[PDB]
């Protein structure tokens, strides 16, 4: 009932008569030789016009195909029969096993719980990782981003963060896949099934090697599918495996919409765009999800607009950096700008906090040092500047840790280290009874028993 | 160019047109209107920065034997848009239109030699099962296909000119 | 150095096969010009509007 | 022998093969003509990404069909083409010619060949634009690619179908480690790609000999696109490539692919890009930059028996195909943490850092462990050399960091002592001569020596000098064992005995 | 050359009439819409800055008046609008609930109850865009605003009708 | 072996003179469905085999 | 007779309207009547509707809209060979000396493709250019680029008309300079530099002088090299030198904005590696002959990263740096050993005698400098025997790396020397092994061989 008008790349313009013209958000579909594909409708032009993105290959369209208007949006399977499975932007099932048997399908676009309809809890989840959950403790369900630039950790840290929660999550889970490598995906749906959690783990997949479209809107379907198990009233894990595709898909597609570019060349509606995805992955008096986001910054700049943006989403944030991997403390994370909203006196209690503000003074001291350390060496420091300096090595190297996830790159066997015995390690470094070790004793150790333990071995 | 802003003008005055069943007098309000544009003097003015109305009512004065409650508001709503450069091309735009609702077309034939009645009288039959539309055959003389029939249904072409399969053949080699 | 003294054998035979492919288009262009100024013109004509 | 005869039979199938039948086909008029860009009107049956052919035998690629015109880049030298020429559409989606035939072909980036050898076979087309194998039709890499490098092989192993970029700044060996590494699969079964984008002809007629001249060149595709060419022409370079690497990938061969400068083919599409008015990002690339070197690499993959079962209709059962792809990156000044270097790692799984202070030092290949490192791990080792390796990275990046510390003050406490001479008697020993590839039988003898110790009492200036008579040693008696460790890399109690008596009887009976 | 919303239906309508006739200057209609924008034809007297009233119980703010087009801001949920939706201007320019029933209470924009704590009591309207008071209207600021920062309440002082920046990072 | 191929290039350029006449024949006559007596093209193909 | 007509001029551009069958094809030449003297337009960008955009090579003051504008199919032609030496021309090929009228057996258009892949040499010779210098320690490939990395006041225009001089004396080879955007005063001065040595019978000349518009500097680039693509064409083995190649690609960037595309990088030219490849892919050395080229390079703010030095970097084989110091100790030429590289020093190219030579005198003049600085701070009591040793073999080759042109002759007044490679080979594998040691070191300075400076030092 319509005919292709334009072909921008993967923008496609469809002219309908003026008393059937589709709504915003609608999906029309093509036959594009012997495939078919699917339109999403963008914009209303006028005079029966409509600007649309294809959700799929755009070659081989020729001006004048018929396109066919289906009278709703995109709608995914749901539910409990969504479970184990693999899924297109599309909700079209891309393992080879058979069709999902859902019961129901619901929208990918919807709106945010209302304002008073939102929970808050201080409850602390306890994780593996030493500098994590001292330095940025975080909360059943609430929010976690990783920042990093490219090649930092952010994948391994996640992938230990899915290991160490669901010893204690019971749940069911759901994974996001927008733009990653399809190798991880199917490393990971391996171990997934290798270990027979994959009962329990619903994957949505629209990696980088699809067209913009789907990269788009793949994130909003893992989305739907956590809304609806939280709906139901469970509490849920959803993990996404790079939020920043979401917002480069959107910059690759915005000039070809016809609209002005924006600051370093991005999108003028950034800010919403990322806003109306972000506010609709929460908690609930119903029920809760739990969400760890990876956050790619391009060319390692902290202050670009996209992770700029992004920080303000999130409960704890921690930042990754090349020059801490580059020394070859992993995890490598920066102690001196990742942080929590859980790190207060009233919720992990007064030794806690202490400790943490205790290792960031220590730590940015030795920052203020490094200038003159640089220009003439460590001699012409003050007698306790050299204990300060010191303390931050030893405390730069506990930080660090061996991961389970890890040994296919260590070799060295992983660890996991609980609350009370990192904050007693930390505390009794700055107490200094340890201060008679070498820095290379602290060096991937669990636990301070290991680190004097290993300074036996030297 | 005026190809692209030409269409919705070309459009809104052939279905007016087909309404009052004066389609025929619509092209040569068109025609005429297309022949003052090109004329030495008025197209110094047309590219002057006169207000669109006095412009409008100027060229609408000269526009006598003009159907002056359609024809006319469709020149004004030209000009109160500045447009008025894209009537030649919209008269051209019209009579396509009409040929397309007239389920009628012009296709063109060229050869070296001038061809033989009975020639043209199997390529119109041919034409006419190769499309929907009547056709009108127009004879182009050139001696550049040397051998053969050049069939030039606008963009659609069927090559049956021997120095077509000539340079057709060099490259395969 | 033998693999260098068989890709001359390869650039001659095609350096040559080259030649001949052009000569003969030039030939039958000659060959047709003069030849066809006739009703042979006719018959190529009504075999296309038959195909047609 | 050259026969004349020969020659006149084959122009006699081709006059026998014409077919003059004609065929009704869609056309254009060029409207104008600027900078390799066109503007067609006409073309009412053209699509997106189809070929038009020219006037000449020259192509043009489809970018925008707008309302009444379609744009179009030309795929040569544009600067005789002129507003009124007619344009026809053929049907075809841009295609390249594919098959085992083009190996030993120097190839133009639209399948023509460039070389002298005359016209080409394949075996049929391939589309020039694919998306890559989803996740279920992937495999796990779990094979090793073997470089001729000490270095790399030992440090930063690489699987079939691994993709590894190679980085670092100009004059650093990036080319010479990437064509040593297609000269050490001339004998491991493992089909070869070179695509040069935007190199010096003089360059690429060198690197094209010295294939020749090892021998190596009956293995390889090598498809150009010079500097001089217009730069559509070296945009499409490296996807013309990869599509003539998934011939061997899918029918379940593996193949390796080298693209020489992907950062010049960013340039050339920058280019492209901006003269068809796109907004620029960062440092000027559009946003699509990420999604041009995205879709590419992609292809890069390994892909299950299932996959090629259902690919090749069952002619293949069971075997696995791969494309191993080793792209390049120029990084100005060693930044690491500039636009399109930050990309490509993103993409990549792993890097190899090409350092320019070790260059200059006589350090070469130029390898800086820390930031080099490999994301599939291990797997792609064998199980010796993953053995003998073990620890030898952060041990080097270590010895690195600890000589910082150590040019700065004095504080040497012996077990300082012991690891500055280690570290830099296996530095010594890490470096090695161009075009001088060895075997995992010889780099296993080298990497034991290095880590058994054997190779205290030994002078520095004599590490170049122990090796090569090592090396002559197991080359003369010992040479059974290299012929097993060769075969199977397998390593055992009894192959570690024979190692520890080789080492003993070298280090106690010979002299270097 | 590019179009202007010249488009054929209207054109044609132009061709029957183009003196068209009064109707209403009161009412128009969507022409397009996109990211929360629309474009409306007609419109005649809509004033600048004026609140249109579109289908629902929905608003936009008139922002740009162009030769025959109005670009309006939606002011909520845009994506259920459509082309050829007629709209009416008010005479109203954007106001909100006001007073000391407001204490206590979360609202949004709009000044809609957001707590759901049940309606506002309110004590009238007033209008969101206001002129500040004269040069002659003010007086100097003597009385203080006490922060209970020792830092602040003594280096930074804060007096009533002070305008006082918090600047910094995340 | 350039030696060599030298004195085969002269021999195979002088056996595809005589072969051009008869290969540019056969595609003239393909192009054209009907076939040519030669009866004004001797002196044509003749100025082919000297060129080569 | 012409047929198209002015339909814009704005600036430096000019817009013309064609017949629609006859629209000229780009980079094709066309000229108009401007009042009493000709202009050339070169063919930019055709648009739509027979109108194509054009840069004037010249004023454009004074034309009018409506003027008649005449269709060579061709583009600009400029006279080539022989008749060219000794003469001086602008962009367009004609004389702009006094001398008058060239001889002009041939005219050749400015713009080709470069050399095909089969058409280029299957070896890679080296040129010796006599210099002991650039022969040991910067090597150029025949068919090279070679970059000058030094200001003025360092010798470069008695270095360039040394090798102008050694090419067409040692070899049979003629030169081409190309002054691409050059001061007006130094294109004078130049001019008679070489009149009064003599070598201006063996050099042409063409200077695209900065007054000039755009459009001119741009194509001066290209005249020089299609110049030299005739001498090589005849078979000779040809040097190209151009005056600056930053000028060039700044030209491009002018005239790139005035035909309004989007700038790219650090507000350079969106084509800004495609037309620096077009000028260098076709200087190489093909199977009938070669161009050498040696040129100027700029780098702006001292900033190697900038696109301009990054975008030639990547086509230069070897590079000279000419120093201050050097030429402050009395040292010519005033080559920095030190700085200067070429990228023909391997074993695999050069041969193992040579790299080993010229890897030991950087060795040794390293660590002269090393030790230099132990000598300011701690004077020479501090140096053993060996680095004594050292400091004297360094000092030794220091002396023998000057030498005398032949073009020098007029300061010096020493003849001047042309010295073979395997002569400098000899020179410093005797002066690193020791031999030698036992005569002084002011008999190397400004000698010639090595033969020369024992023979020097018997009565010095
Ligand atoms: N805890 C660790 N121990 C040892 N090595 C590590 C650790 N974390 C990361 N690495 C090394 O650094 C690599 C980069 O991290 P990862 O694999 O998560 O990629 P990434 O930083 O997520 O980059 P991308 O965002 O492109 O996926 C790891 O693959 C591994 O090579
Ligand atoms: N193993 C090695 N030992 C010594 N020199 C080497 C080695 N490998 C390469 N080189 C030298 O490095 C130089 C540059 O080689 P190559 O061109 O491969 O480096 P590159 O960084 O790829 O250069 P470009 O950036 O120009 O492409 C050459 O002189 C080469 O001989
Ligand atoms: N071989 C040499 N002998 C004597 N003087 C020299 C020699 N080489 C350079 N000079 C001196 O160097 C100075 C600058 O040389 P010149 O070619 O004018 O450099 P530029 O033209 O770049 O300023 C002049 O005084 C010149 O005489
Ligand atoms: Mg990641
Ligand atoms: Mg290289």
């Amino acid at each position: 009932t319509g005919k292709i008008v334009q072909v921008i790349g993967a923008v496609v313009d469809v002219e309908f008569p003026q008393d059937a013209v589709p709504r915003v958000y609608d999906a029309l579909e093509v036959q594009n030789g012997n495939e078919r594909l699917v339109l999403e409708v963008q914009q209303q032009l006028g005079g029966g016009i409509v600007r649309t993105i294809a959700m799929g290959s755009s070659d081989g369209l020729r001006r004048g195909l018929d396109v066919k208007d289906l009278e709703h949006p995109i709608e995914v399977p749901v539910g409990k029969a969504t479970l184990g499975r693999i899924m297109n932007v599309l909700g079209e099932p891309v393992d080879m096993k058979g069709e999902i048997g859902e019961e129901e399908r619901w929208a990918i676009h919807r709106a945010a719980p209302s304002y008073e309809e939102l929970s808050n809890s201080q409850e602390l989840l306890e994780t593996g990782i030493k500098v994590i959950d001292l330095m940025a403790p975080f909360a059943k369900g609430g929010k976690v981003g990783l920042f990093g630039g490219a090649g930092v950790g952010k994948t391994v840290n996640m992938m230990e963060l899915i290991r160490n929660i669901a010893i204690e999550h019971s749940g069911y889970s759901v994974f996001a896949g927008v733009g990653e490598r399809t190798r991880e995906g199917n490393d990971f749906y391996h171990e997934m099934t290798d270990s027979n959690v994959i009962d329990k783990v619903s994957l949505v997949y629209g990696q980088m090697n699809e067209p913009p479209g789907n990269r788009l809107r793949v994130a909003l379907t893992g989305l739907t599918m956590a809304e609806k198990f939280r709906d139901e009233g469970r509490d849920v894990l959803l993990f996404v495996d790079n939020i920043y595709r979401y917002t480069l898909a959107g910059t690759e597609v915005s000039a070809l919409l016809g609209r002005m570019p924006s600051a370093v060349g991005y999108q003028p509606t950034l800010a919403e765009e990322m806003g109306v995805l972000q506010e609709r992955i929460t908690s609930t008096k119903t029920g809760s999800i739990t969400s760890v986001q990876a956050v790619y910054v391009p060319a390692d700049d902290l202050t670009d607009p996209s992770p700029a943006t992004t920080f303000a989403h999130l409960d704890a944030t921690v930042v990754l950096s090349r020059q801490i991997a580059s020394l070859g403390i992993y995890p490598a994370v920066d102690p001196l700008d990742s942080t929590s909203r859980q790190l207060d006196p009233l919720v992990v209690g007064q030794e806690h906090y202490d400790t943490a503000r205790g290792v960031q003074s220590i730590l940015q001291r030795y920052q203020e040092l490094k200038d003159i350390i640089a220009i003439l060496g460590m001699d012409e420091l003050s007698e306790e500047d050299k204990l300060v300096v010191a303390r931050a090595r030893k405390i730069q190297r506990f930080l660090s840790q061996p991961f389970f996830v890890a040994e296919v790159f260590t070799g060295s066997p992983g660890k996991y280290v609980s609350l009370k015995d990192t904050i007693r390690g930390f505390k009794g470094i700055m107490e200094g009874e340890y201060d008679h070790l070498p820095e290379q004793a602290f060096y991937m150790v669990g636990s301070i028993e290991e680190a004097v333990e290993k300074a036996k071995k030297l | 160019e005026f190809i692209t802003v030409a269409r919705p003008y070309a459009k809104a005055a052939f279905d007016f047109a087909v309404e009052h069943q004066s389609v025929e007098r619509w092209q040569d309000m068109l025609a005429f209107a297309a022949e003052v544009t090109k004329n030495e003097q008025m197209a110094e003015l047309l590219s002057g920065a006169l207000a669109p109305e006095t412009l409008a009512e100027s060229f609408i004065a000269v526009a006598g034997e003009q159907l002056d409650e359609n024809g006319q508001n469709l020149i004004r709503v030209m000009a109160e848009n500045g447009r008025l450069n894209a009537l030649p091309d919209v008269l051209e735009q019209f009579i396509h239109l009409r040929a397309v609702s007239e389920a009628t077309a012009e296709v063109d034939v060229i050869s070296a030699a001038a061809l033989s009645e009975q020639q043209l009288a199997k390529i119109s039959a041919a034409m006419e099962k190769r499309l929907s539309r009547k056709v009108k055959l127009n004879a182009k003389i050139d001696k550049s296909v040397m051998a053969g029939v050049i069939i030039r249904a606008g963009d659609m072409v069927i090559d049956g000119s021997v120095r077509g399969r000539l340079e057709r053949l060099a490259d395969v080699l | 150095a033998q693999a260098e003294i068989e890709a001359e054998r390869k650039r001659a035979r095609e350096e040559l096969r080259k030649q001949v492919a052009i000569l003969a288009v030039a030939g039958a262009e000659k060959i047709i010009e003069r030849s066809v100024d006739e009703a042979a013109n006719s018959d190529i004509v009504d075999k296309l509007v038959a195909e047609l | 022998q050259l026969n004349s005869t020969e020659i006149s039979e084959l122009i006699k199938q081709r006059i026998a093969q014409f077919n003059v039948v004609s065929e009704a086909h869609n056309e254009g008029t060029i409207v104008s003509v600027s900078d390799g860009v066109i503007r067609i009107h006409g073309l009412a049956d053209a699509m997106q990404g189809e070929m038009i052919s020219l006037p000449g035998n020259r192509y043009a690629i489809a970018l925008n069909l707008e309302r009444d015109s379609v744009g179009a880049v030309v795929m040569g030298p544009y600067a005789d083409l002129a507003e009124g020429m007619k344009v026809k559409a053929t049907g075809r989606i841009l295609e390249v010619p594919v098959g085992r035939g083009l190996l030993g072909r120097v190839v133009n980036t639209l399948g023509a060949p460039i070389d002298g050898k005359g016209p080409l076979d394949h075996d049929g087309f391939s589309a020039v634009e694919a998306i890559a194998p989803g996740v279920i039709e992937r495999q796990s890499v779990d094979q090793p690619v073997q470089t001729g490098y000490k270095a790399v092989d030992s440090m930063i192993p690489i699987g079939r179908g691994q993709r590894e970029l190679i980085i670092g700044d100009r004059q650093t060996g990036k080319t010479a480690l990437a064509i040593d590494a297609i000269i050490n699969q001339r004998d491991s079964g493992i089909k070869a790609i070179y695509v040069a984008i935007g190199q010096k002809a003089s360059t690429i007629s060198n690197v094209v000999r010295k294939l020749e001249e090892h021998g190596a060149l009956a293995n390889t595709i090598v498809v150009v696109a010079t500097a001089s060419e217009s730069a559509a022409l070296q945009y499409l370079a490296p996807y013309a490539g990869a599509a003539m690497g998934e011939y061997f990938r899918d029918r379940g061969e593996d193949a390796l692919i080298i693209y020489d400068d992907l950062s010049k083919q960013a340039v050339a599409y920058r280019q492209i890009s901006l003269l068809l008015r796109r907004p620029p990002g960062r440092e000027a690339f559009p946003g699509d930059v990420f999604y041009l070197h995205s879709r590419l690499l992609e292809r890069a993959a390994r892909v299950n028996a299932e996959y090629v079962e259902a690919f090749t209709k069952g002619e293949v059962k069971g075997k696995t195909g791969s494309l191993t792809a080793l792209p390049i990156i120029e990084t100005q000044a060693g930044d690491v943490s500039a636009f399109v270097p930050t990309n490509v790692i993103s993409i990549t799984d792993g890097q190899i850092f090409l350092e320019t202070n070790l260059f200059n030092a006589g350090i070469r290949p130029a390898v800086n462990p820390g930031i080099s490192v490999s994301r599939v791990g291990g797997a792609a080792q064998t199980k010796i050399m993953k053995k003998l390796s073990g620890g030898i990275r952060t041990a080097l990046a270590q010895y690195r960091e600890l000589a910082a510390f150590s040019q700065f003050a004095s504080d040497l406490d012996d077990a300082t002592r012991k690891q500055l001479d280690h570290g830099q008697k296996v530095t010594e020993l890490l470096k090695q001569k161009q075009y001088a590839p060895m075997s995992v039988a010889q780099q296993s003898l080298v990497l034991f020596a290095a880590e058994r110790g054997y190779l205290a009492d030994v002078e520095l200036s004599k590490i170049g000098s122990f090796e090569a008579a090592l090396l002559a040693y197991v080359d003369r008696d010992h040479a059974p064992l290299m012929q097993e460790i060769n075969q199977t890399g397998g390593y055992n109690d009894e192959i570690e005995g024979k190692l520890k008596g080789i080492l003993d009887s070298f280090k106690a009976t010979q002299s270097w």
